[PDB]
Formats: C-alpha cells, sequence, structure tokens
C-alpha cells in the first residue's frame, strides 16, 4: 500500500512547496468548473491521491486493469483509475493542485483530510466544524470560512 | 547542531557503526544521508534513508555492505559499514536535509542543511598505541605547552584547564614520524606574571586507545 | 561530477573573492554551496544556485545555471578563511566538488619565537625532543634551522603548521628536533634560527643544557 504512492515530485523552482509532503512549513502568500475524473497517469502525480465519498479515501497506484502496483508511480503502466465518489484531488509533479469531479461540499466549506493544508494552503486559517452531509446522513469534519 | 560518536579504529574486514545525535529536541527533517572524505579525496556521498517511506539509496562503492537508519523517536541516526578496507579510512559526516527539492520513487533529494562535526574512522592492521604526554616548560608574554608523542592512530584532542583556556591555544597537526607513530604539540601564550601563580593543565584524550591524560605544566627549578 | 578551480586562493580583506564550480553535465539550478571553517562542521551558504540560506549574511552571493556556477564573497573579512565546496542534487549519485581553500591576506607579521628544552621525564625514557615555536606570523613561508653547538643539523627535525587563524589570519609553526639521550648530553648549546619576511635579521633563541 505505502509503495503504491505516486512520488514523482519536481521543484523546478526551489520555492519550498515540497516540504508540505513530510511536515507543515511556515507559509504565506499574497495571491491567495472541474472536469470529470478519468484515468490519471501516475508519472504526473506527486503525493497521495485523495477522493471524497464525501469521506476522504486514498487511491493508490494501479495498472489500467485495476491491479494494485507497488512501483512508486515510476513505471509508465501505473495510473489512477478515478472514474466512479464525487471528486478527487492530488498534486502534480511541479507543485500544482489538480481537481476533478473537488472536496468543496459548500462554496465556503471543504472536507478536511490529512493533506488539505498541502493541497489547499489557502485554507490554513479555516475552522474545523463537525458538519452533517446528506448523501443517509453522514457526519464529517469540514474546514469552513 | 549534530553530535557524532568518537573516532574509531578497525581492522580490515570488520564493521564500524557511527551514531548521530541531535543537541536539542527532534526537529523537522525528511532525510538522513552520510558523507565521508578520504585523506586525499574530495567529499563523497555514501547513502541515505527517508524514514517516512522506508526507502534507501546507496552509492556503488557501498552496495550490499552499508546500512543507514534514523530513529525518529529519539532523533539519532546510524550508519554501519561492513567489510572494511583501508580505502575506507576517512572522516565520516552526518547530514540532515529539511526541504526536499526532487523525489524519485521512492527517494527524495535536496541540499544538506545541517552537518555533523565529523568522525574519523581509521582502517589499518597496525597496533593502537596510547600517547605519551610531556610538558613544554617556559623560561611580558610567555609560552608553554604539552608534547603528545608516539601514538596511533589519529586523532587526539588537547584542551587546557578543562576548556577554561582557549584563547591563544594552538594545537599543531600531527606529524607521521619515521617510526610509524604520530606526534604533535599544543602550545599556548600566557602572561609571564601568571607563571607559578596560575595552574596550567593540558587534557590529552586519545579515543582509539581510550587514553585520557592530564599533565600539569609548570616552570622548572 | 563537479570541478572547482582554482584549488586555492588568496584575497585581501574588504575585497571580492570569486569561486567557480563547473559541472561535467547540466544540473539545472540544483546546486548548493558550503563553507567549512578549519576543524568545524560544514555550513550551508547557498542552495538553488542563487538563494542564500537562513542566517547567511548578504555578502555571500551565488549565481549560474546548467554547468557554470560562481560563488562571490564581497567585503572579505578574516572569518572567511575556510574551504568552500559545491554540491549538486539534480541526479543520483549526489556529487561534491574538489573544494577551494581560501587564504585571507594581511600585513606581514613577525613570528614570536620560543624554544623549549626536553622535559626531565621524557629524557628519562631514553629520547629527547627540542621544540621551536614560531607563533602568530604571516605569510606562511618560514625557515627554521637547528644548530647544536653551532653545528647545523639536517634530517632530524619535523615541522608542523596550523590552519590559518580566523581572527587575525596568522599562522603558527612548531619544529621538533629529535635526538637520543646520549647525543643530547654530549652537547651544550641548542638554538633554532628563524628566517621570515617580517624579520629584518634571522632571530635566534637558545638555551644551555642545565642552565
Ligand atoms: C503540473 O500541473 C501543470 C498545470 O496543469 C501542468 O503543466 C501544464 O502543461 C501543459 C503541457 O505541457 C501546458 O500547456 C500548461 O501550460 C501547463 N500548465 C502550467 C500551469 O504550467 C503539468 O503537466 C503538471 N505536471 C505534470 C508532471 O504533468
Ligand atoms: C512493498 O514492496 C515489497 C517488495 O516488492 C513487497 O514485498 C511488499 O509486500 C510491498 N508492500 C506491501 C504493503 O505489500
Ligand atoms: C524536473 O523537471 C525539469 C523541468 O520541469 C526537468 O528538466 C528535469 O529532468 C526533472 N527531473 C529532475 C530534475 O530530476
Ligand atoms: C516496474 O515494472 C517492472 C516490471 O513490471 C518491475 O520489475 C519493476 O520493479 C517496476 N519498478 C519498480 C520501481 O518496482
Amino acid at each position: 500500500h505505502i509503495n503504491s504512492t505516486a512520488l514523482n515530485c519536481n521543484e523546478s523552482l526551489n520555492t519550498g512547496w515540497l516540504a508540505g509532503l513530510f511536515y507543515q512549513h511556515k507559509f504565506d502568500s499574497s495571491g491567495c468548473y472541474p472536469r470529470p475524473c478519468g484515468i490519471v497517469p501516475a508519472k504526473s502525480v506527486c503525493g497521495p491521491v485523495y477522493c471524497f465519498t464525501p469521506s476522504p479515501v486514498v487511491v493508490g497506484t494501479t495498472d489500467r486493469s485495476g491491479a494494485p502496483t507497488y512501483s512508486w508511480g515510476a513505471n509508465d503502466t501505473d495510473v489512477f483509475v478515478l472514474n466512479n465518489w464525487f471528486g478527487c484531488t492530488w498534486m502534480n509533479s511541479t507543485g500544482f493542485t489538480k481537481v476533478c469531479g473537488g472536496p468543496w461540499i459548500t462554496p465556503r466549506c471543504m472536507v478536511d483530510y490529512p493533506y488539505r493544508l498541502w493541497h489547499y494552503p489557502c485554507t490554513i486559517n479555516y475552522t474545523i466544524f463537525k458538519v452533517r452531509m446528506y448523501v443517509v446522513e453522514h457526519r464529517l469534519e469540514a474546514a469552513c470560512n | 547542531l549534530l553530535e557524532q560518536s568518537g573516532a574509531e579504529v578497525k581492522k580490515p574486514g570488520s564493521s564500524v557503526k557511527v551514531s548521530c545525535e541531535t543537541s536539542g529536541g527532534t526537529f523537522d527533517n525528511y532525510a538522513l544521508n552520510w558523507v565521508r572524505q578520504a585523506p586525499g579525496q574530495g567529499l563523497e556521498w555514501i547513502g541515505g534513508v527517508v524514514p517516512l517511506f522506508g526507502t534507501t539509496r546507496n552509492a556503488q562503492k557501498f552496495q550490499g555492505r552499508v546500512t543507514i537508519s534514523d530513529d525518529k523517536s529519539t532523533g539519532t541516526g546510524h550508519m554501519e559499514l561492513r567489510s572494511l578496507r583501508s580505502e575506507d579510512t576517512a572522516v565520516y559526516y552526518c547530514v540532515r536535509s529539511v526541504t526536499p527539492r526532487y523525489c524519485g520513487g521512492g527517494f527524495c533529494y535536496g541540499e544538506f542543511d545541517y552537518w555533523g562535526q565529523g568522525t574519523l574512522v581509521t582502517v589499518s592492521s597496525a597496533s593502537t598505541k596510547g600517547p605519551s604526554v610531556f610538558p613544554l616548560a617556559p623560561s611580558g608574554t610567555a609560552a608553554l605547552g604539552c608534547l603528545v608523542k608516539d601514538y596511533f592512530p589519529e586523532p587526539v584532542t588537547v584542551s587546557w584547564n578543562s576548556g577554561a583556556l582557549t584563547s591563544g591555544v594552538h594545537t599543531f597537526p600531527a606529524v607521521l614520524q619515521s617510526s610509524g607513530l604520530y606526534s604533535l604539540s599544543s602550545v599556548v601564550t600566557v602572561p609571564s606574571s601568571s607563571l607559578g601563580t596560575q595552574t596550567y593543565i593540558c587534557n590529552v584524550n586519545h579515543k582509539p586507545s581510550n587514553t585520557k591524560v592530564d599533565k600539569k605544566v609548570e616552570p622548572k627549578s | 561530477e563537479l570541478t572547482q578551480s582554482p584549488a586555492t586562493l588568496s584575497v585581501s580583506p574588504g575585497e571580492r573573492a570569486t569561486l567557480s564550480c563547473r559541472a561535467s553535465q547540466s544540473v539545472s539550478s540544483n546546486l548548493a554551496w558550503y563553507q567549512q571553517k578549519p576543524g568545524q562542521a560544514p555550513r550551508l551558504l547557498i542552495y538553488g544556485a542563487s538563494t542564500r540560506a537562513t542566517g547567511i549574511p548578504a555578502r555571500f552571493s551565488g549565481s549560474g545555471s546548467g554547468t557554470e556556477f560562481t560563488l562571490t564573497v564581497s567585503r572579505l573579512e578574516p572569518e572567511d578563511s575556510a574551504v568552500y565546496f559545491c554540491q549538486q542534487y539534480y541526479r543520483s549519485p549526489l556529487t561534491f566538488g574538489g573544494g577551494t581553500k581560501v587564504e585571507i591576506k594581511r600585513t606581514v607579521a613577525a613570528p614570536s619565537v620560543f624554544i623549549f628544552p626536553p622535559s626531565d621525564e621524557q629524557l628519562k625514557s631514553g629520547t629527547a625532543s627540542v621544540v621551536c615555536l614560531l607563533n602568530n606570523f604571516y605569510p606562511r613561508e618560514a625557515k627554521v634551522q637547528w644548530k647544536v653547538d653551532n653545528a647545523l643539523q639536517s634530517g632530524n627535525s619535523q615541522e608542523s603548521v596550523t590552519e590559518q587563524d580566523s581572527k587575525d589570519s596568522t599562522y603558527s609553526l612548531s619544529s621538533t628536533l629529535t635526538l637520543s639521550k646520549a647525543d643530547y648530553e654530549k652537547h651544550k648549546v641548542y638554538a633554532c634560527e628563524v628566517t621570515h619576511q617580517g624579520l629584518s635579521s634571522p632571530v635566534t633563541k637558545s638555551f644551555n643544557r642545565g642552565e
């Protein structure tokens, strides 16, 4: 499982964004419809791929047939079968957050997951609320503004 | 600050293990690598480990005979080098990187932020010999010191008054005598009016022989 | 594989020191510069070819990309006497440069000469060592001659020079004349003759065996 994380990270400009994969890092910035989820080549993914049902779920690397691979997303055969849940999010190789469907259950609330601060640094000053989601009633922690 | 274990002397074909402890509390770092420098060569990367993923990378000169670990709870790194040869005589350094700059499955690289002071590992078949400490007695600035003669292998450290005297202290690099043993001196400039009134003591420590010597320098009669 | 030229350097204080780091293959901006003072742990100066590390003064400046790189230390001060080496982190294995030892120039300083007789304890062990101390001088070049009852010695002495000091940029030398207990008691006068640029005349310090 842990060997199934696409880890093709590349800091073309040494801006320090890659530190957020191991730990939160002092960060500040002034500058701070999605397409359907298809098959994402693992070569262009850096870090875990999260999908929301609306609960966050880690999607590891698999081949195009769905068999789990354990090559850290370095082989060309490794992809992410994301066509199913409501949306997925991940980091590309050059530090851009990719979405498809994302974790926005409300125009101002978002599902909270371990790598939210990394994928969406804009939401660092958000408050975590235990909100209720109607899908059956599901309750989950959400970072809201 | 990174603190490493003392120097080592090993027979060829044996194994050495060097530790790397943190002065303060454990801090945020993503990888632990090891670097050595042979006496006539430049710095050389040995290997590394990223503890979050449990992945390792080695250089070709060390494949199969090197093992690098990093305990995140205590903040202490380790490096065990097996099947030692004379080409491994070098000063071994410990490095920890804080900001990763590129990750290939499943290892991450980057610049080295924090370095350790270094650990000399000597690989030889000769016999370890403790040093013999002799004083250099003085005759308004006087000079005195200690002569550290006939020891093997390097290094030896000389402090004065258990570290209370550091200004003006010079410890010359060791010399390889024609007998095969090393020898050096450590001098210090002190005021002449302090002679006979200030007690001067040099602290000689030879880690490969576990020899600690405190020699009292004082003018002759 | 990285290459640093020149291997040594000698620049005056307050001036500008320029170092180079050529790469046999393109490494983009994945390059780091380090400073290693004598007997200390290396200290990260520049990362990403042109970005200073935290706590690094602004007078250190790196530049270059691809295969050519350059570190520049403006307003040079005596504390900059060290060895500087580059490191690339673009491809495995990680490689370092040969290094560049920098000497900081200063005014010519005459050595303070001392001479030490062999201790009574060592002489009891059958050997004798007579030391001549040349403390705090510049430049590094200096000559020491041992005369035993005015007879010039040869092939029985070893010298040792410290690394350049970081505060006053001076050197210190220690010449050790080694004899036997029998030979040491056959003579009386022991003197070392120091020849240095700072001295207008070869200074000699001597002692007589038994005062
Ligand atoms: C990282 O994300 C960016 C953003 O989508 C991708 O870069 C794009 O690449 C295409 C094709 O080269 C260009 O037309 C776009 O202009 C790029 N966008 C940006 C913002 O630079 C890139 O593909 C992703 N990383 C990887 C490895 O695929
Ligand atoms: C990780 O890789 C090793 C070696 O291929 C394999 O034995 C192991 O099962 C993998 N991890 C898991 C959780 O299966
Ligand atoms: C990282 O990306 C750059 C350009 O985006 C590319 O030239 C390089 O080969 C990539 N891989 C590295 C630096 O390992
Ligand atoms: C890539 O695939 C090949 C064959 O499928 C496999 O042997 C290899 O181990 C894979 N890569 C990694 C890094 O495991």
